[PDB]
């Protein structure tokens, strides 16, 4: 329950505010296909798993 | 089997080494659209000075110039009549889709 | 006699270096012009032609 | 007049994925394509490896 | 059922005047990159350079 709590706190004092970071924006020839139908011109060089 | 890749992109080495298998076992087709390349035109006295390997040409990123050579044979004088018979066989590849 | 073959190449004397044009393959390339931005362009890119 | 917010670059977020690995079908060594599509397919190819 | 093709303007209209280029510049435009804004800031800035 302290962890829930710690979480929700945590989160209700998230007072971050996202500036834009290191940003990639490959020639579009270099990706495939299904790749480039996804990307959208730049995205972040941290780009997460998904 | 006439097999046409429009991009090598996801596709696996254990994949690539097997279409190109079967291009040598199964007499597969197989051509391949994806990649871009440049061509010096090679005379017969000069060789083959650069070389690819199927598996390069199936691993290479896309957007790079590939630079492949190919050989204009004409100018090959015909060979002395007592050269010994060739047993073997000279093979080949890589090939253009356009002039 | 003996020619193997006559080409219609671009003028590499003309189109020189200085305009950062390369010639050696047959096609006309330059490096940096269209590239991507955030990382280094890769060596040898169709996009040079 | 006030110091609401914490600027910050590549926010991280509050779920995120695990994975645990059979190491028996797992090859340890990293996968790869091309660098292009490696910078963005392949942290994912790697998790879900 | 169609034909998709480039009409140049020429074709349309008669006065010449007001006519600079022609299909080879959409050609060319053709094997280009979609290229993002700043793309296109370095280009300009590496053709001046």
């Amino acid at each position: 329950v302290s962890g829930l709590l710690m979480v929700l706190f945590k989160v209700m004092t998230d007072n971050r505010l996202v500036i834009v970071g290191e940003t990639t924006t490959p020639m579009s020839n270099t990706l495939s296909t299904v790749v480039n139908n996804v990307l959208r011109t730049t995205y972040h060089n941290n780009v997460g798993v998904n | 089997v006439h097999m046409t890749i429009n991009e090598r992109a996801g596709m696996s080495k254990l994949v690539a080494d097997n279409i190109i298998a079967s291009v040598i076992k199964s007499n597969w087709v197989v051509d391949i659209l994806d990649i871009e390349y440049t061509a010096e035109v090679m005379t017969p006295s000069e060789g083959y000075t650069q070389h690819v390997d199927a598996e390069s040409i199936m691993t290479a990123p896309k957007g790079k110039l590939f630079h492949l050579q190919f050989m204009d044979g004409l100018l090959r004088p015909e060979p002395s009549a007592f050269d010994p018979p060739a047993s073997g066989e000279d093979m080949r590849l890589i090939y253009p889709l356009q002039p | 006699y003996g020619a193997a073959v006559v080409n219609i190449d671009l003028n590499r004397d003309f189109f020189d270096t200085a305009t950062g044009i390369d010639l050696t393959k047959g096609i006309p390339l330059v490096q940096d012009l269209l590239v991507p931005i955030g990382v280094t362009a890769g060596a040898e890119q169709s996009a040079e032609y | 007049l006030s110091d609401d917010f914490k600027q910050i670059s590549d926010p991280k977020g509050y779920l995120t994925y695990s994975v645990k690995y059979e190491d028996q079908f797992t090859k340890k060594d990293k996968l790869r394509a091309s660098e292009a599509d490696d910078r963005i397919v392949g942290p994912t190819v790697n998790l879900f490896k | 059922r169609y034909h998709e093709s480039v009409l140049e303007i020429a074709d349309i209209f008669d006065q010449a005047d007001f006519i600079q280029t022609s299909d080879a510049v959409r050609q060319l435009r053709a094997l280009m990159p979609t290229l993002s804004t700043s793309q296109i800031r370095h280009a300009i800035e590496r053709i001046a350079q």
